[PDB]
RNA sequence: UGCAUGCCGUCCGUGAUUUUUUACUGUGACUAAAGAAGCGUGACUAAAGCAGUCAUGACUUGAAUUAGAAAG
RNA sequence: GCCAAGCUAAUACAUGAACCAACCGGGUGUCUCCACUGAGACGCCCAGCGAAUGAAUGACAGUAAAACCAAUGCCUGCAGUAACACCCAGCAGUGUUGACUCAAUUCAUUCCGCGAAAGCCGGCUU
């Protein structure tokens, strides 16, 4: 093959380390539909493998269904803050806390970094769905598996 | 000594840390091996629970593989082209993971001559092995050459070793023209 | 570091005073947890009482007059737990640790043909070198060649004497398992549906045999026999029935006027 | 027990031709050779009743490059009609 | 010589003492091999093939029990469309 | 070692098709002792303790039970 | 707090075990045979646990009737059909998890850590 200029923007080669993509007889199991080779998996916990991770093209180690990070622990949802970022976003959680003395609630919220793979494109004030993972940054905690 | 905790780091709101607790073995670093191109010399290094590592100063020889081939041969580094941290490790000849190579091409066109019967017994399994099977001109003109590309697959720091792969497909491409 | 226990930290069904003695025996690894076993020196000194103290629990011990699983044990701190076999010879006593309706350990005496096999957990499943299946039991055993049909959640019937494995019980709807954690620990009862959630901790159900209904956890559950009348092992007398409190306390009351 | 036919190990199909096993074969044999075992020859006398053939010679002898193994084959040759008359039925109902 | 006795050539060593009678003192001699020790030392050898022997065959065992489930399945399936 | 083989509703895995939470409330699970509450017990009573009671041993002795924020 | 010389132990330190003793695979030379290539010897290498790099395996689970070539299997043309050119005719066609680039297996090249303590007692020539 050729080399894709969209793609190859970075000093060093971007490929994926699961497969080898220069093979002359490649195996069916990780052949995409376009006839290259794809690494791509199952996560776990009843969530759907996006259409673009099978069968697009971009190279992203740390995410979780193209490379080697798994999610295990917490599964949280909230609404999308920030996106100015590359690959990553601020998400808010709002919550109501109550208080014995005076019977009564107040409003708190949380914010987390978490990161973003390019087969998802959020905007502001979405709502998605996250998993907790290794840490991947000084701050980020979790990746994005759904968009609502 | 060097240490690897965040204690010292800022926190996300730009605030400071106050740290009431002495340094700590268990998370310690060390110098780095800053491994060179030369006659072969490694340190030994006792790790946490017993277990050595093999840090590695100079080291010219390696154990380089063909991926379309299935094969593997021991054969002498001659130079370093490519580092995409910075040039500066290309001057001073640094062996470190990832960076481009060039390898003797001797022994891989001594084994392509002895498996299929082409220079670059009665039972021919030659015609058998040729059938349905090319060579990219990309790497045949560099076997003849004299040096073929190959880019490093281990870590000399930690293991002792510079082992890694021959460049094919569109990597090669890609490196061919950042030298060009 | 860890190799002190403090008297006020260790385990309540040791039933060990608080004001005679700051310390108490800390087992050592082994096959059993240190929260849920029973070391030697308790056994043998409380519970039983040959030995009047530690000093008389060490002449015992260290002659190997005790064996567990038909070996002999000379440590006073190895953590002996759940469907144990202990045989001391020279008494000519055989028991099996098991767990009452109140959750309390129990010894149940067991007779010479009883005292041959004893019920063990599968809690994992791995291949070894050259391709051999091995299966992790409950109690830390690793047996090298289980029947084709184990999984994680069944129960094999083991020959202690011979070290041969006789027969595998699976986890099935139609059961009679026994509860080893949580607070419904030693009730017997009856499967009803498990729940799973991925991830998670999967639910049973279970039917006791008086009807009454409680769910614990899957990790909880220790399959024993095939129904609620054909158990593999011996249990307590109660049978693994809770009794209500109220009707419990008058039983008792009316027992102590007519015993006087 | 006495049977028709009796087995012969371990000749070779791709080294052997067809006239070679009745050169060592007494005669009145009717022969098949198998290729998913290539020891595997059939060998169904017509008139064999006591094998004479099979408990004379077989283990004792070899077959040329290769020594040899006869037992009887508790094979009937007339159960194989029969089941040539079904299958030509089936190749008709077809 | 290799054959000989060494037990008869230690060095005794005399100790006097007043109103006692003498102590002869030899060392103990060490790496003396012995047919007690040889017989100790070559069981240890056929041990260690036993117990590998014995590892192969439950594995033997195993592969068959694996083999004769399998084509117990083929048979009853061969059995169904026959009838 | 074929020593073998036969005499409609469900179960389980995977793909296709489209959508309702949170909060409150009822149960249940999971949750160290010591401390608090309290079931039994004439340590001479009590503050205590978990023991002890009765006729080559028995009581197939007892040591019940509860509450503990919020978040999960 | 210390120096030099002379003696001497090991479960301290160092070295080191052929045949008994198996199964399985990869690469290659001389003999027999078939056809006009295929099979079997024979030789010759190299194949342990663990570590490093590279290549495969680590399943399937969106449609059905039939022709034509070359190579093969089985019947005397397509019925019958785990796989496999003999010694083994069932000596793995089947690891685990919610999920794995994990467990384990085969191939190529390379380490350059791995005693049967070369040990100690006891009971009856073993």
């Amino acid at each position: 093959h050729a080399v894709d200029a969209t793609i190859q923007h970075e000093k060093a080669y971007q490929r994926q380390t699961a497969v080898n993509e220069n093979m002359h007889r490649p195996s069916r199991k990780h052949v995409n539909k376009s006839g290259h080779i794809r690494y791509s998996k199952k996560i776990g916990l009843g969530f759907k493998t996006p259409a673009k991770a099978l069968n697009g093209k971009y190279i992203d180690r740390k995410c979780p269904f193209t490379s080697n990070v798994v999610i295990r622990g917490r599964i949280l949802r909230g609404v999308v803050h920030s996106t100015k970022m590359h690959r990553t976003i601020i998400i808010r959680r709002n919550y109501l806390h109550f208080i014995k003395k005076y019977q009564r609630y107040q409003k708190r919220h949380k914010s987390l970094a978490v990161h973003c793979s390019p087969a998802f494109d959020p905007k502001q004030g979405d709502e998605v769905v996250i998993g907790q993972c290794r840490p991947l940054s000084k701050t980020i905690r979790y990746n994005v598996l759904e968009v609502v | 000594g060097i240490v690897r905790s965040r204690l010292h780091k800022r926190k996300i709101t730009g605030g400071k840390t106050k740290i009431h607790r002495k340094r700590m073995k268990a998370e310690l670093g060390r110098l780095p091996a800053n491994t060179r191109l030369g006659a072969r010399r490694v340190s030994p290094v006792r790790a946490r629970g017993g277990n050595f590592k093999i840090r590695a100063l100079r080291l010219d020889t390696g154990n380089f593989a063909w991926a379309s081939e299935a094969i593997a041969h021991r054969v002498r580094l001659l130079d370093v082209v490519y580092n995409a941290t910075s040039n500066e490790l290309v001057r001073t000849k640094t062996l470190v993971k990832n960076c481009i190579v060039a390898v003797d091409a001797a022994p891989f066109k001594r084994w392509y001559a002895k498996h299929y019967g082409i220079d670059l017994k009665l039972q021919r399994e030659w015609t058998r092995r040729r059938r349905n099977h090319r060579v990219e001109k990309a790497i045949a003109d560099q076997l003849r050459e004299g040096r073929v590309l190959a880019r490093i697959t281990s870590r000399p720091g930690q293991s002792g070793r510079a082992d890694g792969i021959l460049l094919e497909g569109a990597e090669l491409q890609f490196y061919l023209k950042r030298l060009e | 570091a860890k190799k002190h226990l403090k008297r006020l930290y260790a385990p309540k069904d040791w039933m060990l005073s608080k004001l005679t003695g700051v310390f108490a025996p800390r087992p050592r690894p082994g096959p059993h947890k240190l929260r849920e076993c029973l070391p030697l020196l308790v056994i043998i000194r409380n519970r039983l009482k040959y030995a009047l103290n530690a000093r008389e629990g060490e002449m015992i011990l260290r002659q190997g007059l005790v064996h567990v699983d038909n070996h002999p044990r000379r440590d006073g701190k190895y953590p002996a737990g759940f469907m144990d076999v202990v045989e001391i010879p020279k008494t000519g006593d055989r028991f099996r640790l098991m767990y009452d309706v109140k959750g309390r350990f129990a010894l149940v005496n067991l007779s010479e043909a009883e005292a041959q096999i004893k019920l063990m957990k599968v809690v994992n499943l791995y291949t070894a070198t050259g391709r051999v299946p091995v299966a992790v039991t409950h109690d830390g055993h690793r047996i090298r060649y289980p029947d084709p049909h184990t999984s994680i959640g069944d129960t094999i019937v083991y020959n202690v004497k011979e070290k041969k494995c006789v027969d595998l019980i699976k986890n099935r709807q139609g059961k009679a398992v026994i509860v080893t954690g949580g607070a419904n620990r030693g009730r017997i009862g009856e499967i009803v549906k498990v729940e799973c959630h991925p991830g998670a901790f999967n639910i049973a159900h279970l039917k006791d045999a008086s009807g009454a209904e409680f769910a614990t956890r899957a990790a909880n559950i220790f399959v024993i026999g095939k129904d609620l009348n054909n158990l593999q092992v011996t249990v307590p007398k109660q049978q693994g029935l809770r009794m209500n409190v109220i009707q419990e306390r008058e039983e008792r009351l009316i027992a102590a006027e007519a015993r006087k | 027990e006495n049977s028709s036919c009796v087995f012969v190990s371990p000749i070779f199909r791709p080294s052997t031709t067809k006239a070679q096993v009745m050169e060592l074969f007494a005669g009145v044999k009717v022969q098949r050779l198998r290729m998913y075992r290539q020891n595997f020859a059939y060998a169904y006398l017509d008139s064999p009743a006591a094998a004479k053939k099979f408990v004379e010679e077989k283990n004792g002898t070899e077959f040329r490059g290769h020594t040899l193994r006869v037992a009887l084959s508790a094979r009937s040759l007339e159960k194989l009609r029969a089941r040539q008359e079904a299958a030509n039925v089936v190749i008709a109902a077809h | 010589s290799r054959t000989e006795d060494v037990r008869k050539y230690v060095v005794r060593r005399r100790v006097v003492k007043s109103g006692k009678k003498d102590r002869l003192k030899a060392p103990k001699i060490q790496r003396l091999i012995t047919p007690r020790v040889k017989a100790r030392r070559a069981k240890k050898a056929k041990d260690a093939i036993a117990k590998v022997r014995a590892s192969a065959a439950e594995r033997r065992e195993y592969l068959r029990l694996i083999a004769s489930n399998r084509r117990a399945l083929r048979q009853r399936d061969h059995s169904k469309k026959h009838t």
